[PDB]
DNA sequence: CTCAATTGGTCGTAGACAGCTCTAGCACCGCTTAAACGCACGTACGCGCTGTCCCCTTCGAAAAAACCGCCAAGGGGAAAACACCCAAGACACCAGGCACGAGACAGAAAAAAACAACGAAAACGGCCACCACCCAGACACACCAAACACAAGAC
DNA sequence: GTCTTGTGTTTGGTGTGTCTGGGTGGTGGCCGTTTTCGTTGTTTTTTTCTGTCTCGTGCCTGGTGTCTTGGGTGTTTTTTCGAAGGGGACAGCGCGTACGTGCGTTTAAGCGGTGCTAGAGCTGTCTACGACCAATTGAG
């Protein structure tokens, strides 16, 4: 269903980007659904304590 | 042209209906007769598509 | 009971009258009108019944053509049908007064 | 040639025609309509010229063509 | 500063209705004429006066067409005239079939 | 400077024009009922708009990156709710065809009137002479047309 | 920057002029055969009628779908965008009451039957008139 495939790829794009950058502008921050934001690979090395 | 219209009207006698139908169906006759009014000719059956139900 | 939806009958009517070719105005009213107008130009004029019917054929065909033009004026923004502004417009495009 | 009827020329004409705002599509439409017009007028004029056996199209040929077309022009002889 | 778009347009209309000289460049029109006529007859000649008369008729025709079209646009309540307006115009004139 | 305007006159006939009728257009009644009116009603399409799209622009908005060193020791919570069913079912809203209302029209008989066929009058259409002036063609000028080239300029 | 302007000039094509003259169309008489109009018969169209088709409004049976739910494992400085100004085109969707479909009543259009008449058009008589003409003049 070409309708839903668009949303499927949009959500895959969200997960893959959030794997390497959780802090997208505007996009919902990926989380462990109990609150805590997901430390992306960027965040593993981004700043101090990288 | 009018006899053909009559025939497809299934009528043997050409009546002003048929003359008007012929004259307006042929674009060139319609240009020759564009200002002419034919008594009892009426109009071509034509409804604007806007008007037709969808 | 039964009721045709709006314009269903109107379309059926248009189909009808474009099939037919008779005079759509009732004759005697028209004849009286003609007599009235002519009286304004000149009293005591006798009208051949044929001459009347001719004026009627002309008037009907003219007004039908005018209505055609007017309905063509409806076209924009998928606006529908005809209003006096449309008549006035169509006439002025013709250059009628 | 036809594009020799430049966009500014058509603007100028439509301004004389009182047009405030112009869709660019109007330019090719104007060119097409003007072409059709000229076509008809010139065809009639040449048809007078042909009848006169002339090669020169005269101003009178144009006037008579316009007089036929219902476009009577004063200025070049009646 | 910047003139709000559409403010020079009215000024130009005022100028070009004041003016009366021909608005198409003379030679390009003349060449279009010679081209169109060639299609009907070879080795044609034109009197300069005949070309100017053609240009006069063509321009005045076009001006009247633009007028009518403008009125159609206004009936569309559009400031911008469009091809559909020209089509409606000519149609009501009965030029195009 | 000259030939288009002008005149008095004759010709003969166009049409004045006066009579004559009888075509058909005037009124008129009067019965039928199609159509007009008017009223109800409602729903759809004429009114409305600000959503937004287009050309050009800057420029100020979000974005986004950064912001002691390091070091000690608490005391929390990590939902798990409730997503997303799995699944089974009765529930709509969905078919679609039932079904016949109301009209259209198709097929028939019948009436009728349109119009085909026959016969008659007469003027238009053709044959011929003959007329002459119109138009063709020739021969010529010349001017106006195309053409070339440059200016300045419309684009 | 552009290749149109339009003046300036070139020169010869062809348009128009004038002249000749006999091919042609007009005029006329004459004939005649054609056309129109009037009468009679018929065949096609139209009317009323039957009837059945058909497509619309929407009723009806009950189907394709749905979404509740018993049980539950697991869902501060810098950049550059891309806003906004300045304006229309158009337009989705809301609002709402206009005018469509209906129906019941009223009208008078139509038929058509009948009377009347006036002036449409015909035909006959006369000559006022415009065309042709020769001789004359001066307006363009």
């Amino acid at each position: 269903a070409a309708h839903v495939i668009a949303e499927d790829v949009k959500l895959l794009q969200f997960h893959v980007a959030t794997m390497v950058d959780n802090e997208l502008p505007g996009l919902p921050r990926a989380m462990q659904k109990s609150g805590r934001p997901l430390k992306s690979l960027k965040q593993r090395l981004k700043g101090k304590e990288g | 042209l009018a006899g053909n219209a009559a025939r497809d009207n299934k009528k043997t006698r050409i009546i002003p209906r048929h003359l008007q139908l012929a004259v307006r169906n042929d674009e060139e006759l319609n240009k020759l007769l564009g200002r002419v009014t034919i008594a009892q000719g009426g109009v071509l059956p034509n409804i604007q598509s806007v008007l037709l139900p969808k | 009971p039964h009721r045709y939806r709006p314009g269903t009958v109107a379309l059926r009517e248009i189909r009808r009258y474009q099939k037919s070719t008779e005079l759509l105005i009732r004759k005697l009213p028209f004849q009286r009108l003609v007599r009235e107008i002519a009286q304004d130009f000149k009293t005591d004029l006798r009208f051949q019944s044929s001459a009347v019917m001719a004026l009627q054929e002309a008037s009907e065909a003219y007004l039908v053509a005018l209505f055609e033009d007017t309905n063509l004026c409806a076209i924009h923004a998928k606006r529908v049908t005809i209003m006096p502004k449309d008549i006035q417009l169509a006439r002025r495009i013709r250059g009628e007064r | 040639n036809i594009q020799g009827i430049t966009k500014p020329a058509i603007r100028r004409l439509a301004r004389r025609g009182g047009v405030k705002r112009i869709s660019g599509l109007i330019y090719e439409e104007t060119r097409g309509v003007l072409k059709v017009f000229l076509e008809n007028v010139i065809r009639d004029a040449v048809t007078y010229t042909e009848h006169a056996k002339r090669k020169t199209v005269t101003a009178m040929d144009v006037v008579y063509a316009l007089k036929r077309q219902g476009r009577t022009l004063y200025g070049f002889g009646g």
